[PDB]
């Protein structure tokens, strides 16, 4: 299949709601491509710049791991969060590896066990909400996949009763899909960014649009 | 959504305490005013002690969210969502797992206590259901302990289970009862990491990898043995390359349409084979006369058409002199009609394996039969220690390593039996 | 891990019994153990705990009562 080809390089949107012409034309001004040195250089260089991670062309290349993001407006401590966060990932694991048993064809062993290996967090800065995005990295998938599983998803997040599950913002799963570059302003005049985690001290885990098969 | 006024009943009964603004609660401003609760018991939420601030709803996803102005480390968050069923959440989740399946044969499979199970006369899911409310979370836990709920939960997973499977499906795999033993290396998988192996039989004992270690006396002397029974004699050079391939064929998942012959004279250690086998193998391995072979099957009742279902390798023998006149010989008619891959889902892998000391007499030959004859014979003529070693069965695994051996040089590459037309 | 150096703590939560460690919660994991349950439930371990009703190969219920095991 892909074998060789392996996505590298980052794609990124400086401003919300890039015209439709300029990005046709690759306009220098709201679309660029870095590497992940080069990423970090320039988020370090401009602490104050907006950076979206989205894809440039969905119709050759649509290899990416599996995200969601998650948001309640209300501050818990910290043990209610662990327990919170672990019946989270077990419940949406047995979901997708379900679903990828019988939609996709896959094995659910495998899968389970790829995506309890390693999985990141983050944090945000406000003490009143609790908002983090988590990225699974060692499973891949296609677009079609993700927007066939939005479905699932979102009777996922209607039937559960968790307070982190019921907040999984399902319209994420669309076409020309766009996501918060971490660490970086969300508003040009919003102090409320995101933070890493001691678990993962690399941008390249936090990164869905990176593909490295292992 | 359901009515407000179940609604309104939902959130009276969370909270402990009575409501002295209930009546100002309306359909269409019942996320702005602040209630206010007659604190003379503490909240469910949190314990404390009577709190000074007015808690507030919030609708978001079909739910509502109860938060505490102030403060949010004072009261936790509670949440009264999904107005709807809880068991057919629960019957989602534990169907989730994969551990229940359906099978063509019109019964279901459990997976318990590391071991797929199928029995129609009693209430397998029930007991999963019992048994799995350990990874459930604790709210589902308790709904959990009373029986009729158990029966609705069992329900409601009967119907959403459309959909068949089709099991034993790896012929590479020889099953035990706590794992499976795989061909291609020899390393045995245990507990869940079997669970994708859809295998409803067992070989009915342990296995064990202290005895499966290549450095010891025990299988040395084996090979001392085997020399003595099939030494590295040029008369034997033709024989031993089929020979092995014969016995590692035993292990064999996928059906046998070849039959194997072994021809010798008496006290010639053929019968000794069948018990280095059997105990290499267990209750998989099966016996027959000579009443079947030679008498029609399919008229009348036959209790070995229905026991060879799943047996792995089936072995004839004490045959009588057909060459009398008046024995009734051989019916190649059957021998052609097992042959087939289903002797009404009669799923047979089992390779026949035949030891006789007379020449076989057929009523009719043609291409057909020859096409599928193999012969294979010994070549030597006492020692009963090894029976004892038998008997008390310490020679299992450092014989299987020769078969996974025999395996690996011949019937890894293909599985495949060449037969001897020559006789 | 190692012997867990920071001591453990307990905590009851709406009839549930929940395990802690001190110190840096995320070095560990909390558990969570429902208290009593069902009473019906409860004098059906109290009973199956004597070992008095045993299940056989060929799928019969043997119990023992008046010094003797009946099925």
């Amino acid at each position: 299949d892909a074998a060789i080809r392996g996505n590298d390089v980052i794609f990124v949107l400086k401003t919300i709601g890039v015209p439709s012409a300029c990005r046709q034309n690759e306009d220098p001004r709201f679309v660029e491509a870095f590497k992940c040195d080069e990423l970090e250089r320039y988020i370090d260089n401009n602490p104050e710049c907006t950076l979206f991670e989205s894809l440039r062309d969905e119709e050759a290349y649509s290899i990416v791991r599996i995200f969601m993001d998650v948001d309640l407006d209300a501050c818990l401590d910290e043990i209610d969060y662990l327990t919170a966060i672990q019946d989270f990932i077990i419940e949406v694991s047995n979901c997708v590896a379900r679903f990828a048993f019988t939609e996709c064809g896959a094995i659910h062993e495998n899968v389970i066990k790829s995506m309890r290996s390693n999985f990141s967090l983050t944090k945000s800065t406000n003490r009143d909400k609790t908002s983090f995005h988590i990225i699974f990295l060692d499973t891949y998938t296609t677009m079609d996949t993700l927007i066939a599983m939005k479905r699932t998803l979102l009777e996922l997040s209607r039937s559960s009763e968790n307070p982190l599950t019921r907040s999984i913002d399902t319209a994420v799963y669309r076409r020309k899909t766009t996501l918060r570059v971490v660490g970086t302003r969300k508003n040009p005049n919003c102090d409320t960014i995101h933070v890493m985690q001691p678990p993962h001290d690399n941008i390249e885990d936090y990164l869905f649009t990176y593909v490295d098969m292992n | 959504f359901i009515s407000f006024e179940d609604a309104i009943k939902r959130v009276s009964k969370i909270f402990i305490n009575s409501i002295i603004n209930f009546n100002d609660l309306d359909e269409n401003n019942f996320t702005t005013v602040p209630l206010v609760i007659d604190y003379v018991t503490p909240c469910a939420l949190c314990k404390k002690r009577s709190h000074k601030h007015p808690h507030q709803l919030s609708l978001e996803n079909g739910a509502i969210r109860i938060y505490k102005t102030g403060n949010p480390h004072s009261c936790k968050v509670k949440i009264v969502p999904l107005d709807g069923n809880k068991l057919f959440n629960i019957a989602q989740r534990i169907l989730d797992t994969n551990s229940v399946l359906l099978t063509e044969r019109g019964d279901h499979i459990v997976w318990i206590n590391n071991s797929w199970k199928f029995n129609s006369e009693e209430p397998l899911i029930t007991k999963l259901i019992l048994s799995i409310r350990h990874q459930l979370p604790k709210e589902y836990s308790s709904e959990l302990l009373c029986p009729r709920k158990r029966k609705t939960v069992e329900a409601n997973i009967r119907d959403m289970l459309v959909d068949s499977v089709e099991t034993d499906t790896y012929p590479d795999k020889l099953p035990f009862k706590n794992g499976v033993l795989d061909l291609v290396d020899g390393m045995f998988y245990s507990g869940d990491d079997a669970k994708k192996y859809t295998c409803t039989v067992s070989t009915g004992f342990k296995f064990d990898d202290t005895k499966f270690v290549e450095d010891s006396p025990e299988m040395e002397e084996l090979m001392n043995i085997i020399n003595d029974i099939q030494p590295l004699t040029d008369e034997n050079k033709k024989n031993r390359e089929l020979y092995e391939k014969t016995l590692s064929s035993c292990l064999c998942g996928a059906t046998k349409g070849c039959l194997t012959f072994f021809f010798g004279e008496t006290a010639t250690g053929k019968s000794t084979t069948k018990r280095l086998l059997k105990s290499a193998i267990g209750d998989l391995f099966v016996e027959t006369g000579q009443t079947i072979l030679t008498d029609v099957l399919d008229k009348g009742p036959n209790p070995f058409i229905a026991n060879m279902h799943l047996k792995r390798s089936v072995f004839c023998s004490e045959l009588p002199d057909f060459a009398c006149s008046g024995s009734k010989k051989i019916r190649s008619d059957n021998i052609k009609k097992l042959t087939e891959p289903c002797v009404i889902n009669n799923r047979n892998h089992a390779t026949i394996i035949i030891d006789t000391n007379y020449k076989p007499v057929f009523d009719r030959i043609d291409n057909a039969l020859m096409r599928r004859i193999a012969v294979v014979r010994f070549r030597t003529h006492l020692d009963e220690g090894l029976d004892g070693k038998i008997q008390n069965n310490r020679y299992r695994f450092a014989f299987l390593y020769l078969l996974v051996k025999w395996y690996k040089k011949y019937h890894i590459p293909i599985m495949k039996l060449y037969p001897t037309p020559e006789e």
